[PDB]
């Protein structure tokens, strides 16, 4: 049994459940699979699409490029000499994923919440698993501050972005999922 | 940045949030890189409102004036159809309609007991449809207030952490609540409250019978309560059927002399106190005392 | 060793330095032990003075009036089944002792920050050693909501009242050391 | 939403996947509800089948037998001052009868593990809860010592026990759960 | 007092542990008070191992020489069928076949670092069909002892959570292990380590390669490790093919003119560290460290 | 390596621990290169036993034969005293003189309440002036045993954490006590003991006093206690002067129709409950109830 | 204030406390600053003597020799980005410092325990002290195993010893504390 793999495996059935309520609450909103492009805001900053791969598929090892923000944060997730570079960059990368999308889902919740009735607004519990996670993977881990606006944005756009990055989440789940398996194992 | 609408943008004349009555010119425009991918006088720019058709056009640009909008949120979504494609979302907008906001008519601000943590509490009035701030402001004699905001759409009350210690037993606290919402602002009036209107003595905690340490009718109720009290209450009244409960009692925790049924039936018991008789609520009764 | 000792040796070592401070801060406020009444807030309400007793000087029991006060409240301090009533009457009017304390010496602190200038306030240390014992002392131990006022009270009558109450107080202090030290031994 | 109402329904639900459990592991061992018979141990001891009713239910009084163990251990679940006589015993009784099962299932626990083979052993999480909602229950809650046998007892009659324990205890868990949800609403 | 059999009980000769070989007196008894309701000759009192037929008496004493039971447990339940109502089950027992205890043929202790908890490994052997307690026991030159009991029925080792520190690197500590069933015990012959035989130096944790600042052939490699080591050796095998690696380094943390191929193409380099040249194990090689 | 001896080093013969009466050759010996700078003969090289002087010798190697050694350590320092300069001390010895280890004669395990942990208590006898460890050995029906080891050199008791559930009332369990010092070994006899010997009922917690709800001489008694008691004994002895208490009261948790005084002068009351009549220890008697 | 400033005076204290008592204790044993002769464990393996220093006193920077175990470990007690690498190189090797001498008094104190009487025995808070300071110092800390012997070692020579490392390690506490208060200001 791999801890983070647990946090893992909990952070997938989360999104799975989100994602479910995010489809049922927006009826007209448009959030079935064939409907919402593919687009991941973390598509140039991190390298976790080719560095979190199994030992066996990586060799030749020039597509790693130039160690890409190869910051190699150490975390209790692994230990320090327990495994390769390959890992640790690994590593590294998902908990930036996890920052990128965690600061984004927070401005969306605290612009949700203002709207006079409750259609949706994002699970507190899949918020406590990202960020429980993080800890885990880096020890230099940063709580995002609380956000809040002055004004009220308008609902649409962020019900359609909502719907847009749920779907990516849940792929970038699946990738973490399978990491920590092939941890443990 | 992940962008919500790409193939075109849809304005609101003046605005999202608009007052019960007023008309917004919901405008579908579409960028000119972005459209049908065959010209053909088929393909249509419709406009929906909870998916239902309100105006099309071939043209790009698009214009609709909707009026009599219902309090609420209406979703105008703007879709295009092409020639054999199946219809492509491209943008849309949620409009509220709101009112101004309803003045609090009356407001009241309870502590419980000597050491409590002053509530207080307001009539909202009318619902409007918008997002609604409360504002309760409590000030002393001399001007220094203290502020705190319930951000939640609904709340039943405000309640201050701090407890109001008064500096003598005749002084003027004023609290005001305030409402602000997109449209507009409402602010109740100032309502003065003494400190012994604020404070509610607690209901007495203990309760003991002793029939004057003998089987004499005549009985003796030991309960205690909070220190502060000049006056009470006793229930005297038969279990059976309640008659009549004396309305004062002396500053005795512990009653004297008390006259009692001769029969040993069961009777309840209930008591209360009052802190101030001049201008102090009076304490709830204590929960009943079988025999 | 006694733990709930310790906390009582603790509390008459904290009144006796915050004790030090009063008399060094009120220079002209007069606050030495001759030319300060004996006051004491809980002359009537609780049976401390005469409950809190070694077993052998007390015998008659006649004077214990009617068990006064009798709540005999179950506490961490002792144990349920461990030592007489004449010690469980004890240790609830102690609890009750450092509860009216407690209260009002809170009051005068929410009163004396007010202060334009910092000549004084209460030892934050010593409330909080306070608190403690009571915790110890009574299972149902109430914490005092933070208290505090809308208007500016004369500051010279609360000085004097400070030093009464401190110099009554740490007369208390000593004779819950008393019965601190006659419990562990 | 009341908490332990919250531990009630958890119990509840425990017990129901340990049952489950229990008729998967036993093939030949008759532990079908037609087929074990129901016999109470709190029999006689406790009064939660008569001191646990909605308020409406009891009136006479009478049947409530001389205040039978009516020892009204005061608990977080409610507040001292918060409900009647009638609910308060029933607390006491429901605790009481928790510290009755949880004795025995870690005895017969103790039994299971000495078996060559693992066929069942008591789950660990129900013991949990049991301690959990106990905890909350009365404040002086009693933690059972780790119990162990230095002989091998005969394994088929602690297994035949074992479900004519868990089928009654089954039942008294829906009776908890019934009064939680009363005290909620 | 809840009791799992009520209609009669059953008894095992000589017990419900048996050695392999041995045959079991199954009887069962009824009590007279229980029994079939209406007395007829069609009722029986059987008795089953694994729901199998072994035996049927009309009358209530019922008795069974089971033989050539197998390693295992077999569950003998003796029902009793009435005339026309279904089969009750009575009371049944459990027969658990075992053989004498393996002795542990080779026992090792391994301590990992120089700062590491002591921890024994040994060969079970054949599983005997029972409850294992494993006893490991540590005693120093005199006798003093640290014991520690592993209960789990399979254990892969025990470990000493005490350190132990060596009064002289020349020592001599002695350890046992023992495995008792209720069949019988059988004990490892006691097996005397010295210190340096224990102790297994940590594999080099850090590794710099630096060409001695310089575009020069010459290699210098700034590794550090556990601080007692007197020895080290270093692998200088070109990456694409093994070849040799030095068996021993001078004692310096960092390498000092290293001979190194004059091309900058990327080589594998591993290295270990020796605490005792005379009785200490090899490190393991540290991970490679890639050109 | 920070070095305690640096100038020189003292071996003692045959070792730090002797048995009391046996004579020890502390010899001092300087090693060649240290000394005193300048060769004199005034230079003196002398051997201090709680700092008074036992032997000089000029030369670096000192030979002493301590005997008559009591119990206890005696720190044998060995000084070099040169012509001008100041005694500079350069090594030294600490004796631990010793004895055999007692036998524990009496060993007694007693278990608080049906639910509680078994501790076992014994009598160390003299005291060995030397470290002494304490094995607490419990072995069941078969063998299976439980192994705890009390290292503080005394100890009042050692108590075993598990709680013994007894597979039948009656079952024997025994339990043994080793005392291991650098000199010797002594081990308890073998104490057997059924689970009624060692378990003790707890004194009943509970206690009430009714007059047979009643003015009436006639007492009822409601206490409450461990469920498992089969027997019972009550106070009747009048406060003033302690008369007679009953052998055994009926198997009642609440007394009913006792004889008690007329008067109702305040009387003391003690309960006591036995597990088993055969062979329970007898409860400690309650908390006296006044009146 | 700085929390490790206050880690490190309390442990220049907790020295000073437990040199005074092995004086006490040790009447015979040479224990006087001036017949024990100062020797560092820490001669060569650390670089807390060249690096903690003033950055106004270290300019030639040619005597940290070639960043000599320049680990920079990143802790708690600073912040990644908040200071100059010659006090992170500093932090790191106090950190070690601290480790060098935990590791040996564990290993003297488990001798001095087998002693038959108790004239001396290491302070348990002193050690508590060091680990807690190392705790902040860098996040990967690790716990010293508990450490143990199974023969008894001559106790002259671990009472001689215990007097040379406790002298020398009080100096080493100046100088920590030193480097605190100039973290601080
Ligand atoms: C809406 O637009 C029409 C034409 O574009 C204009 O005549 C009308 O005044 C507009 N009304 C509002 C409320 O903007
Ligand atoms: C307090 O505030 C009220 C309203 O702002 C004002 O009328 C009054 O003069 C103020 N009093 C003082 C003393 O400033
Ligand atoms: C409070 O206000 C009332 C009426 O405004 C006045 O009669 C009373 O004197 C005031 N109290 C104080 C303390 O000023
Ligand atoms: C079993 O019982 C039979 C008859 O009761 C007897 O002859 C035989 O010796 C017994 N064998 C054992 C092993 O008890
Ligand atoms: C140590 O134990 C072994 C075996 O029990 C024994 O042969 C030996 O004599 C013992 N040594 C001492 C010094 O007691
Ligand atoms: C350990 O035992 C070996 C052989 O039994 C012996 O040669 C060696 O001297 C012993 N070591 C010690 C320290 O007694
Ligand atoms: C002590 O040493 C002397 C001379 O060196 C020798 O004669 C004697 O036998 C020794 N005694 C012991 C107990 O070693
Ligand atoms: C149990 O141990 C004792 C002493 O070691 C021995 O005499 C006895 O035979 C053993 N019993 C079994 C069944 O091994
Ligand atoms: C325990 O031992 C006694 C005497 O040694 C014996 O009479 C008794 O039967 C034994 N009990 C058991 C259960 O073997």
């Amino acid at each position: 049994m791999f801890p983070c793999l647990h946090h893992s495996q909990n952070l997938l059935r989360a999104v799975s459940n989100m994602l479910q309520k995010a489809r049922q609450t927006l009826e007209f909103y448009p959030c079935t699979s064939e409907e919402i492009d593919h687009e991941d805001i973390t598509k140039d900053k991190t390298s976790t699409v080719e560095a979190c791969l199994p030992l066996e598929l990586t060799k030749n090892e020039s597509c790693l490029n130039s160690r890409e923000t190869s910051f190699i944060t150490n975390g209790s997730c692994l230990a320090s000499r327990k495994t390769s570079f390959m890992m640790a960059l690994c590593l590294s990368s998902i908990y930036e994923d996890l920052k990128m999308y965690q600061v984004e889902f927070k401005t969306m919740n605290a612009k949700l919440l203002m709207d006079p009735k409750r259609q949706i607004f994002l699970d507190q519990n899949m918020l406590a698993v990202i960020d429980e996670l993080m800890q885990a993977l880096n020890f230099n881990s940063e709580t995002v501050p609380q956000k809040s606006s002055l004004e009220e944005p308008d609902f649409y756009k962020t019900k359609i972005k909502l719907c847009i990055l749920l779907h990516a989440f849940r792929i970038r789940a699946v990738t973490i999922d399978r990491v920590m398996s092939y941890l443990n194992a | 940045k992940i962008d919500a609408c790409k193939r075109g943008d849809v304005t609101v004349k003046p605005s999202h949030v608009i007052l019960l009555g007023s008309t917004v010119n919901i405008t579908c425009s579409l960028k000119p890189r972005q459209g049908c991918f065959h010209y053909s006088r088929r393909n249509k720019l419709i406009l929906y409102k909870f998916d239902r058709r309100i105006n099309f056009h071939h043209g790009h640009s698009l214009n609709s004036q909707v009026t009599g909008l219902p309090l609420g949120t209406t979703l105008f979504v703007c879709k295009l159809a092409c020639i054999n494609s199946d219809e492509i979302q491209i943008c849309g907008a949620e409009i509220f309609v709101g009112v101004a906001p309803e003045q609090p008519q009356n407001l009241s601000c309870i502590q419980k007991g000597e050491q409590g943590t002053v509530a207080c509490t307001w009539e909202r009035g009318r619902d409007t449809h918008l997002y609604t701030e409360y504002t309760l402001q409590l000030s002393g004699p001399k001007n220094l207030t203290w502020q705190k905001q319930c951000k939640d759409i609904y709340c039943d009350y405000l309640d201050f952490g701090i407890n109001l210690t008064p500096e003598s037993p005749e002084s003027n606290f004023t609290a005001k609540v305030t409402a602000v919402n997109s449209l507009g602002s409402s602010s109740s009036l100032p309502s003065t409250f003494t400190f012994l209107d604020i404070v509610r003595p607690l209901p007495p905690w203990d309760i003991r019978i002793k029939f004057q340490k003998a089987s004499v009718s005549r009985c003796t109720l030991y309960w205690r309560d909070e220190g502060l009290v000049l006056l009470n209450r006793l229930r005297y009244r038969p279990s059976n059927s309640r008659l009549w409960n004396m309305v004062n009692v002396t500053k005795a925790k512990g009653r004297h002399d008390l006259l009692d049924l001769k029969p040993f039936t069961e009777y309840e018991f209930q008591i209360s106190s009052k802190l101030h008789l001049y201008k102090g609520s009076w304490s709830d009764w204590s929960e009943s005392l079988r025999a």
